[PDB]
């Protein structure tokens, strides 16, 4: 019973962490890049204005 | 009416599976019973959503030539036995070559959802911008 | 890929920053959620 | 322009007024009927009428400090809740996930063409939540005096036996303000107490 | 009337850009039309946007090539702009200012209405309590038309969103259980064979007898298209509430009239708003659409179907986040839906029509129209919920019931949004493809449907 | 200006022009030439040019709607692979990943300034779209039908195998269409297909 | 060598006179002595600042980020000024410098400078933190005049073939190296642990040089190979059977 649960957790976490990098490398950098093209592209429309 | 019966489970698979024990019948236009023959063993037959091989169910003949074919686009089929089959030496058993049909029954003889299933893809899925397109739609 | 497509505005700096915090919460769990998951890896490792 | 509070004349409203019926878009597909968010929308109101409450209705006040708080304590659940799942909990989180189920099904829905439902009097309204909170209590006070004496008790050995409680605590919603009598609504919420002071005595 | 013989200046003191301003004009009115005759012999038409004392500016339509400050004669009409409206002007072929470009005769106007109209007074218009129909299914089953909606066609560059609007002037009509019902088509800023096909479908199919077409091409001047939705709407607002029709408008590619609004109001140095457009375009689009709904005391009513273009599939513009906030729904014509080859690809998840209540039920089309509609708006929601979650998690997860929100998401997109641009469908013959479709699930799982509605129109 | 499509020339320009095409949002800076961006690019002559098709090309038309089904699928996949990693991918799905990344390199891709592709004629152009989805035929064939049981043909079997006629594929844009002939590259083109379904018959 | 000097504290808009009293002498040289010049502009970030400065004082309309209208054909007054001409056997071979503010390639000096001059040569900060010299980032690089500048006769055979290979597998092992950041290591398969292989051999025994090589354009070449020899010969797929029959096996 005690190698039965280790290939269950030593499958679930190698799951998570694909889910935490694909976050920390993937989403939030998209997500923060367009806000430094927002801060950008508005610091032109008050200027334009 | 016509139909057939299956001598094993069926299982959704290219392959032809089956064996000998498995007969197409008719009961309203006339009574009679086809059992194998031998000269193949293409016995039954189900696919469920590929491409390059039909999908539905399908009993005798081989591949587009069934002697009963039931078609995923619910409502349709043929049995396009036209000399007689070749697996069970059945007959055309509909009136035409391709058939439409409102009522069926399938007797055995004898004896969560992908939406709830991952709570990690639907936490992935709303951080990734993608919507749920139903709340208060769907139950628990 | 590298923008997601908006268009710059009062409103949409708003909801981009919340998307991105919206995002930080759901690692935050999933940062510990590994490692308690990997506190009893330790532990059947160390049985 | 889809719910916000940066476009400047939504929050430069919130900077004058001083109650905010917040709604939001979101919940509104439950449904419901109001849009009620119950964590932006605040009133600042409550000091003004700790006179109205303490002399009229002298009971109300800790009621609705609790009825915000099971609220408040769900929604810190929930987000563990949809990702872990219930799985490994204490059992004093599931009152307040039951509990706090039956007001968000039975105290803040609504449905304004139905014949009860298009008035609310507050005599009513206080006395459904005079049971509601009093459940809540009883259950904490069961599952914390009996977590460590002998035989341990969860909810999932209450809601079973007390199932014919719950109906009646969920029937209070569809009581007809209208038709009924005036002292006819409080004496059953008063005879119902008594069917929730008596049954919990059923179990111990 | 109008006696007095009208004076033709030749004190031109100044051209800037399409402006042109003159001096010594004895007392000139706003918004008064003139006419200027060019040196080589050309004649233009204007428009007064300032006076000042003795000077007033005018903004000529046509071009200012030529307009020297010696030869030009401008010719004060004393009057504003009118346009001459007759009931006969159903069957032509207006450009963007009322030339006729029909190779026929200028309109015998019955009466000179005003391009700039009245406000309808709210304490006479009625609540909209019919529906047109449309013929598209999409439109029709799900998002349904009442006489007097205002309902606009989102879109983007590239989608078919004239094949959409030429199919709406071919079968609308009556939800018939059609000599009042008319069409008034509108075209601003279409490019040349927008405008072609545009004639070329009305001759074709013989719809012609009750439509009229303002073409208004993208070489044409930037003015006129200003002025063609107040043409169409004059032609339509006489048409329903004095001649007892029902109409409906449709102006192709509305983001165009704003785009001409901002060319205007920059030659003008005015000041800009939001993202360059004027500061008061929220009121001049309600300019136009404001001129719909049912009246008391006539029979008639006015629906409009704008048609707009969403830039690069941003909602967040201000042409559609500002006509989203005087109209009463949404179509989104969607781009995922065109790229694999579905007409019309209409996105029903973000459509809507807040007017659907009072366009259906007993009298209007029948009584399963509100359970069908929004069952099916169910399992095409949870359908779009299965393939979402399936590519991110596996194809393997699927249970039984699961398939079945997939094998309707595929025939609802086959035999109820695929439809085909000659194929008229009436509502009788939306809702029983809707009901043939609402049988691929059991009886038990049509949740949105009540048993007394299914006790009567499910089984067959 | 600055590799962004909301420049105010191009939405210009999309309210006027019947054709367009226009680059990817991320191969602008790096060199991939060309590229597609489906976002924006359109033809509106394609129901216009029907009656021509059929005529002198007769079978191009079906080969189109595919070849712009894999495309369109790719770019769904595309996301997800960005996000899963062809974990939640059935071998059915990881062909259409690699015929898309066949036609996006080899097809689409055309270096203007060799003299071998400078211009490409249109039988040419059938006869390379002609290989490819043929290509794809026999290959999700060659899945199909060996899925549920047992040798399974996956796509990485398939690789190790035929190395040397994926490479032969992406050696069809390499024919000069003036020093061989036109009867001469389409005596090369079919020899390609009688190889490739020669490919898997010793698969099968 | 001909030095014009402006430092930082000398006046700015002498700045705006620098390279053109620069590239006089460069035509005066070119055109009419018949020699070759190599003209190097550096930090031209200086002369749009400088140009902007006396637009704002002089309050005209300005333009993207504040720069002038103008911008364009001003820095097409200067970059245009280069090549050769019939008759004279002299030429201009123009090398400007920029510095791109926030390493923005969509900044409007870079952006500009990229739509009047032939290519450019990008200078990156990420392999300028990894000790690599010289640190060019040849994904955004260009030579619009390479592609008739090589070739049999003037450099090589297999010259045009080898540098879009070489470009077609970094751009794809930079795209595997951010799959590897997801997936972790372990899931990547035997075609793809070349491509990464690859990175770590073309940005240290090509890419960097060291400030004292003088690489001929036959040693750059021979060094290509050794890392086209990094791959099978059925992934080449940017290489003909002409030249991959000759070049590859050695």
């Amino acid at each position: 019973s005690l190698q039965t649960s280790f290939v269950t957790l030593d499958e679930a976490i190698k799951i998570t962490n694909r889910r935490v990098n694909a976050i920390e490398h993937v989403i939030i950098p998209r997500i923060e890049r367009t806000l430094a093209y927002i801060i950008t592209e508005l610091d032109e429309r008050e200027r334009e204005e | 009416v016509f139909g057939g019966f299956a001598s094993c489970s069926w299982e959704v698979k290219p392959q032809f599976q089956g064996d000998n024990r498995c007969f197409l019948f008719s009961i309203c236009p006339s009574m009679a019973v086809y059992t194998h023959t031998g000269y193949n063993d293409h016995y039954m037959y189900l696919n469920h959503g590929q491409q390059t091989i039909p999908n539905g169910l399908g009993m005798g003949g081989q591949h587009n030539y069934f002697g009963l074919w039931v078609d995923v686009d619910f409502g349709k089929g043929h049995s396009r036995a036209k000399p007689t089959c070749t697996t069970y030496n059945s007959p055309q058993l509909s009136a035409q070559e391709n058939f439409q049909f409102d009522k069926m029954e399938v007797w055995a003889v004898g004896d969560k959802s992908i939406l709830d299933a991952d709570p990690e893809a639907q936490a992935l899925l709303e951080i990734s911008g993608h919507s749920r397109h139903s709340e208060g739609l769907r139950e628990v | 890929k590298d923008r997601i497509e908006i268009f710059p505005s009062r409103m949409a700096q708003t909801i981009m920053k919340a998307r991105l915090k919206g995002a930080q919460t759901g690692r935050n769990l999933l940062k510990k959620k590994s490692d308690a998951l990997t506190l009893r890896f330790r532990q059947i490792l160390k049985k | 322009p889809g719910g916000d509070f940066s476009d400047p004349v939504t929050s430069a409203t919130l900077g004058i007024v001083q109650v905010f019926w917040g709604l939001d878009k979101k919940l509104a597909q439950r449904k419901h009927f109001p849009s009620v968010n119950w964590l932006i929308s605040y009133s600042k109101y409550m000091r003004a009428l700790d006179e109205y409450y303490d002399k009229h209705f002298t009971e109300f006040v800790p009621l609705r400090t609790k009825a915000k708080e099971i609220l408040q304590e769900e929604e810190d659940l929930a987000e563990i809740v949809q990702l872990v799942g219930k799985a490994s909990l204490a059992e004093t989180d599931k009152i307040t996930l039951e509990v706090a189920k039956l007001i968000k099904d039975d105290f803040l829905q609504q449905n304004g063409y139905t014949p009860y439902d298009r008035f609310c009097p507050f005599y009513k309204t206080v006395g459904m939540l005079s049971n509601m909170i009093a459940f809540y209590d009883m259950a904490r006070r069961a599952v914390e005096t009996t977590a460590q004496s002998d035989n341990k008790i969860t909810w999932s050995i209450i809601r079973e036996h007390m199932g014919e409680i719950l109906y009646k605590l969920s029937s209070m919603k569809f009581k007809d303000p209208v038709k009924d009598g005036e002292a006819k609504i409080k004496a059953d919420y008063a005879q119902l107490l008594e069917d929730m002071q008596n049954a919990f005595r059923s179990l111990e | 009337y109008l006696s007095q013989p009208r004076l033709t200046y030749k004190t031109v003191s100044g051209v800037n850009g399409p402006l042109v301003i003159l001096d010594h004009v004895k007392f000139p009115r706003y918004a008064e039309i003139v006419h200027l005759t060019l040196p080589d012999g050309t004649k233009r038409s204007g428009q007064v946007l300032e006076v000042s004392g003795s000077k007033a500016v005018v903004q000529v339509f046509e071009g200012t090539s030529g307009i020297d400050a010696k030869k030009t004669s401008c010719e004060f009409t004393g009057d504003i702009l009118r346009t001459p409206v007759s009931e006969d002007m159903l069957g032509r072929v207006f450009n963007g200012s009322g030339k006729p470009i029909d190779r026929g005769p200028v309109v015998l106007a019955e009466d000179f209405l005003d391009i700039m109209g009245q406000p309808i007074n709210p304490q006479c218009r009625i609540y909209p309590e019919e529906m047109i129909q449309t013929g598209i299914s999409a439109i029709d089953g799900m998002n349904s038309i009442a006489r007097g909606q205002k309902i606009p066609i989102f879109s983007a560059a590239g989608l078919p969103h004239n094949e959409i609007a030429a199919q709406i002037c071919r079968q609308a009509g009556l939800v018939k259980k059609e000599e009042n019902f008319a069409i008034v088509f509108a075209a601003m800023g279409v490019n040349m064979e927008t405008a072609r096909f545009f004639k070329s479908d009305f001759e074709e199919n013989g719809s012609m007898d009750n439509v009229c077409l303002f073409l208004n091409l993208a070489n044409d001047p930037t003015i006129e298209r200003i002025i063609t939705p107040r043409l169409a709407l004059t032609t339509a607002e006489f048409l329903a509430y004095q001649c007892e029709k029902h109409v409906l408008v449709i102006l192709t590619d509305m983001s165009s009239y704003a785009e001409a609004l901002r060319e205007v109001s920059a030659a003008r140095e005015e000041v800009p708003g939001r993202r360059g457009f004027p500061g008061y375009m929220y009121t001049d689009l309600a300019t136009i659409y404001e001129r719909a709904g049912r009246v008391e005391g006539r029979n008639g009513s006015i629906t409009q179907i704008p048609i707009l273009t969403m830039p690069n599939d941003d909602i967040t513009h201000p042409i559609p986040d500002l006509t989203g906030y005087i109209t009463e729904g949404q179509i989104y014509v969607d781009r995922q839906l065109h790229n694999r080859q579905i007409y019309p690809p209409i996105n029903v998840l973000p459509s809507l029509s807040r007017l659907m209540k009072s366009a259906i039920g007993e009298g209007m089309t029948r009584k399963d129209h509100a359970d069908v509609s929004n069952q099916l708006y169910a399992c095409y929601a949870i359908g779009k919920d299965v393939q979402a979650m399936k590519a991110v998690v596996g194809e393997e997860a699927l249970t039984s019931d699961d398939l079945l929100y997939l094998e309707f998401l595929q025939k609802f997109e086959r035999n109820f949004i695929a439809q085909g641009p000659y194929e008229n469908r009436t509502v009788y013959e939306t809702l029983d493809i809707g009901w043939q479709l609402l049988r691929i699930f059991p009886k038990e799982m049509l949740k949105r449907i009540p048993q007394s509605t299914l006790s009567e129109f499910y089984p067959r």
